[PDB]
């Protein structure tokens, strides 16, 4: 089925909080703004990448 | 001190007798005043003996006396000796007129009569300062302060105006300059009014009311207010009968019981005081609004809301109308405050809104709205109501810890939102920041209050959430310090997640004794906390008691299997250090996987598992996986995007080495997919360093080197990583820096001890250093190659790895000692040793070997094996002889220059006297 | 320019590593937003401000019926004050500005 | 003669005087959180009224 019924797991996860989860890891250790390759990617790749 | 008492005692002249009789204007006052008129109408006394019985009259608390005695007299004096007898009956009902226990009715009575008498006095002498004060005191008792403050000044220029016209001048007169430093504090101009009173003190320090009131007035409004109260004290002291000096006394001990105590023993001493003063004042002044708002205050305090609002209810409303609003806003306030504390917020609210209704300045009534506003779920409402108070009172602490808790509140609900967006999130944490630091920046720039340990906690939190988790371990070690400081207990709370933000920053040790005194904190019974400590404590010694970490994890998967992160790195450390077959391995993930899988943690550790083990399940599952996890879990998941970029660039660079029409623009496709998946892992986080790694690569791989190394530069910045160090050396490589390509290689060496990527991490070593050999051609660069591929070699059949590795080593050795052997020919024999040039034919006649036994084998097509042929038949015959050529000149040349020296011995032999 | 070592850029995901876990603080009901007792905070700062202007007279009557001579003998002079005032000292510093 | 090495701990007591009152004003209940309602429960004054 899917797994089995602890009560005191469940309990467990009421009292925790997540520090770092599998995508927030991806921030690394000091958070640098990646967002301006979304417009670099996209003036020295894609144009450069779709003359075909 | 001068004084200005009045006589105690009157004498009439008689008219039959021309001697005088005489009336104690302190006892002899007959109790029905017509005992008087008969009096002073036989012997017909001059009417200013009425006035002076009737002021005595008023003076000694029987003002209806006096106004009857005066009414009395107009009867007996006519036309023009009535003008005194009406300024008199003026200001006498402007007297009863401050009745402040009296109706509302009868005040506009008495102010109806005032200015009947006063408009008859007018008449008859409109110049005498009496009647012309008389105007302005009537527009201030009607509330026209700007009428009043209008008409002072045209009487202050006018009678400037009849003595500069009649050739003098005039010095202050008293009372104008009261009305105008009461009616400037009216104003809020608050240091113009203090330096009239203070100029009155100069000129009557015995003048009535007392201007050391007004002085403390303003000084207490321009926040100098210990001075206010020793003018207040000082009023006191010359009068004690003046009930409203001592009513600002005991303000001002209310005000000094906090600030003037030095602990709580003296705070109840002084507080005890102030009460106990304000019960005496107020059992003879019981229609007192600033007693009744006191006692309110004292009993919010003692609990007893209910006696605050019956107060309100039973004193305050019924006299409303003439209570000052400031005063009756101070009492719906504390109406308001009382309701609230009985958790009754309709009321609250609307008492508070009655509050602000009376005096719209009230900060506390404000506060205390926009609490009711929270107490009834109305969010977004209260923040509009503490915002707009922000407007004018930025400089509060209590405001910015309210605002910054309830944007903190936000930005942790909206966390746990799916739909909100990076920028919306980063708003939300950095709004709370900036308040909850003024907060901060406030509360320590004074020395007298605590900070409420509470705003470090959640400053930590919303640091955790600007992903700089050192700041988060600097405020939560601020909040414990300053609990210690205080001797306050620790909760488990605050060391269990001191140790959480210690094991982010390193501090395993430091991690793992803070977890264990939260564990001591306790109690053995329970199991709920007693779990994850046992997985924070086995998580924080992975890498230094891992024998500990296995076997915690092993009792927490046994006992409670529903714990996944127990789960997933159980199976992490047994599978990375081979300690479960794969089949069984292979088993536990889909045991793992089938039972959690809308799990993303499991999903995310399930795609690391297919993509690691690179044989028994490849990327056909891993693409089909990843987009199951996108296309019916989450679709913005930055792990499984990046997994599928991932896979596309592989893809992508797997078709652009090779030239099938069809099937080189797949690799053009792929690339385009990879790049917009990318893209749009940024758009969900652009601190994802991951996908800029990922655009960083397809950049190197369009060689963009430039853009590539300053992206890799920046996430090396934040990524201590294999891969971006690697990376780093390879972009290095492919720049023709190879000192600083050779510089990362060994460095990717020297950390990270990874054995699987160790030979292919010598044998690029070895491709830098004979890249930098054949353009210096230098010996020592190629043998320097010629030691790292043979070290690479070895620990490819070590591994029994990949023939085709193997093969490439091979070849690579074979190479390297061809260019020496033929670097050595081409050199002055002054550079060489003749022990290097053995060297070299030995090193030949082993690339020679390593060179057929790539030639019989079937199966090596890296060069053509046509050209393979050649230099095997080439190192075999000729090269050979050419580096016995070069091997027997250089050893003649060694003769020849043991020739050389021995010729300059016998010169220099030969030269001697 | 023939070293045969291919060049693979890689991205690599690392496996998810979950850290220790946090707990979430026990409830403090009086360091909320909501609480009364940051109110109480701000009033022992700001306490009797609002009551010292005890009426809308400022606690200042003006009376002429404490003016002898005036009102009676029509004598104004004592409403133009003394004049050589000694202003003893607990009185003299009443002039000064604020601090 | 730099027998005056009593008068300058006369100043090092004095400062350490002066953070110990300080501290204890820090640290007293009527200025923490809840605590004036506390004090004002500990006073042992009784108004007889009612409204």
């Amino acid at each position: 089925d899917s797994e089995v019924s602890d009560p005191v797991v469940v309990e467990t996860m009421k009292h925790e909080r997540i520090l770092v989860d599998h995508n927030s890891a991806l921030r690394g250790a000091k958070p640098i703004n990646f967002g301006y390759l979304i417009k670099d990617a996209e003036l020295k790749l894609v144009q450069s990448i779709k003359g075909s | 001190y001068p004084s200005m008492e009045w006589p105690t005692s009157l004498d009439i002249p008689l008219k039959a007798s021309e001697e005088l009789v005489g009336i104690d204007l302190e006892t002899d006052l007959p109790d029905d005043p017509t005992d008087l008129k008969t009096l002073l109408v036989e012997e017909n006394s001059e009417k200013e003996h009425w006035l002076t019985i009737a002021l005595a009259y008023c003076n000694h608390g029987k003002t209806n006396e006096g106004i009857k005695l005066i009414e009395m007299a107009l009867d007996v004096f006519q036309n023009s000796e009535r003008a005194s007898l009406h300024t008199f009956l003026t200001w006498a009902h402007l007297n009863l007129a401050k009745g402040q226990s009296l109706s509302v009715e009868t005040k506009e009575h008495e102010l109806t009569q005032a200015e009947l008498n006063l408009k008859d006095a007018i008449g008859f002498d409109p110049t005498w300062i009496g009647n012309m004060l008389a105007t302005v005191e009537l527009y201030y008792q009607r509330g026209h302060y700007d009428k009043a403050l209008e008409t002072s000044d045209l009487f202050v220029k006018s009678i400037h105006a009849e003595d500069h016209r009649s050739g003098r001048q005039s010095k202050p007169n008293c009372l104008f300059l009261l009305l105008r430093a009461k009616l400037l504090y009216q104003k809020k101009n608050y240091m113009a009014s203090l330096k009239i009173f203070q100029e009155l003190l100069v000129i009557n320090p015995v003048l009535q009311p007392d201007p050391r009131i007004g002085i403390g007035l303003c000084f207490w409004q321009l926040k100098d207010s210990k001075m206010a109260i020793k003018s207040w004290q000082r009023a006191l002291q010359l009068n004690p009968k003046n009930t409203s000096a001592s009513i600002l006394v005991l303000l001002g001990e209310f005000r000094e019981s906090f600030t003037n105590s030095t602990n709580d023993k003296t705070f109840k001493e002084a507080f005890t005081k102030a009460l106990s003063d304000l019960n005496n004042i107020f059992s003879e002044n019981q229609h007192n609004p600033v007693l009744l708002t006191l006692l309110q205050t004292y009993y919010y305090f003692k609990g007893d809301y209910q006696t605050v609002l019956d107060i309100y209810h039973h004193r305050i409303l019924k006299m409303s109308p003439m209570i000052a609003k400031i005063v009756l806003s101070e009492s719906s306030f504390w109406c308001g405050r009382a309701h609230y504390a009985l958790g009754d917020y309709r009321k609250s609210f609307i008492m508070f809104q009655e509050s602000l209704k009376k005096n719209e300045d009230n900060l506390l009534a404000k506060l205390g709205l926009g609490q009711t506003q929270i107490k009834n779920n109305l969010l977004e409402e209260s923040i509009i109501t503490f915002e707009n108070l922000y407007k004018t009172n930025e400089s509060l602490q209590e405001l910015n810890y309210i605002l910054g808790m309830l944007y903190a509140g936000k930005a942790f609900d909206a966390k746990t939102a799916k739909n909100t967006s990076a920028k919306e999130q980063s708003n939300l944490n950095e709004k709370a920041l900036k308040y909850l630091e003024r907060y901060l920046k406030l509360t320590l720039a004074t020395k007298n209050q605590l900070v409420i340990s509470r705003a470090y906690l959640v400053i930590s939190q919303l640091y955790e959430l600007q992903n700089q988790y050192k700041t988060s371990l600097d405020y939560l070690s601020k909040a414990l310090e300053e609990m210690e400081f205080i001797k306050k207990e620790i909760p488990l709370e605050v060391l269990n997640n001191l140790a959480c933000y210690h094991f982010i920053n390193g501090d395993f040790i430091k991690a793992d004794d803070l977890f264990k005194q939260a564990k001591a904190k306790v109690s053995d019974k329970d199991e709920s906390v007693n779990i994850t400590l046992e997985y924070n404590i086995a998580r924080t010694n992975e890498k230094n008691d891992c024998e500990k970490s296995e076997s915690i994890y092993s009792q927490v998967t046994s006992l409670h299997p529903a714990y996944i992160a127990a789960r997933i790195r159980n199976l992490y450390l047994k599978f990375a250090q081979s300690k479960i077959e794969d089949s069984d391995m292979s088993t536990e993930m889909n045991k793992l996987l089938d039972l959690n899988k809308s799990d993303l943690e499991i999903r995310s550790f399930y795609g690391w598992y297919l993509k690691n083990s690179k044989e028994r399940k490849n990327n056909e599952k891993s693409t089909t996986h990843n987009k199951e996890t996108l296309v019916k879990y989450n679709s913005h998941d930055a792990y499984a995007l990046i997994s599928l970029a991932n896979l596309y660039v592989t893809i992508a660079r797997d078709g652009k080495k090779s030239r099938n029409p069809k099937e080189q623009e797949k690799s053009k496709h792929s690339y385009l997919k990879a790049i917009q998946l990318y893209q749009k892992v940024l758009q969900v986080d652009p601190f994802n360093i991951f996908a800029a790694q990922g655009l960083a690569i397809i950049f190197a791989e369009s060689k963009r080197l430039g853009p590539a190394l300053e992206i890799l530069r920046k996430v090396r910045d934040s990524l201590d990583n294999e891969d971006v160090q690697l990376n780093l050396a390879h972009c290095y490589l492919e720049m023709r820096e190879y000192g600083k390509a050779i510089e990362n290689y060994e460095l990717v060496l020297k950390k990270f001890d990874n054995e699987k990527t160790r030979p292919h991490i010598l044998n690029l070593l070895g491709r830098a250093w004979y890249a930098r050999a054949i353009k210096e051609r230098s010996v020592n660069f190629y043998q320097k190659a010629l030691e790292n591929a043979k070290t690479a070699l070895d620990l490819f059949v070590k591994e029994s790895s990949k023939s085709k590795f193997i093969h490439s080593v091979k070849f690579n050795i074979a190479l390297l000692h061809f260019q020496i052997a033929e670097t050595l020919r081409r050199s002055n024999p002054k550079f060489r040793t003749v022990q290097q040039i053995k060297d070299s034919l030995e090193g030949l006649k082993e690339g020679l070997e390593l060179f057929r036994e790539l030639n019989d084998l079937k199966e090596f097509n890296m060069i053509p094996k046509e050209e393979l042929e050649q230099r095997i038949q080439l190192g075999e015959t000729t090269m050979k002889s050419a580096l016995e050529r070069s091997l027997n000149e250089q050893e003649e040349f060694e003769k020849e220059q043991s020739a050389k020296i021995d010729e300059a011995r016998k010169i220099l032999e030969e030269n001697e006297l | 320019q023939e070293y045969i070592a291919p060049i693979k850029y890689q991205n690599s995901l690392p496996v998810p590593q979950l850290p220790p876990k946090l707990l979430v603080y026990p409830e403090s009901p009086e360091t909320n937003a909501d609480s009364s007792q940051l109110i109480n905070s701000l009033y022992i700062k700001t306490n009797v401000t609002n009551l010292i202007q005890q009426d809308e007279d400022l606690g200042m009557p003006v009376d002429l019926m404490k003016f002898p001579g005036l009102l009676n003998k029509l004598d104004s002079k004592l409403l133009y004050g003394f004049d050589n005032v000694k202003l003893d000292k607990d009185d003299r510093i009443l002039l000064r500005d604020p601090r | 003669k730099a027998k005056e090495i009593a008068q300058q701990e006369k100043l090092q007591e004095d400062k350490d005087a002066k953070d110990k009152r300080e501290k204890e004003l820090l640290v007293a209940q009527f200025r923490r959180l809840g605590g004036l309602e506390r004090m004002v429960g500990e006073l042992d004054i009784k108004f007889d009224l009612k409204f």
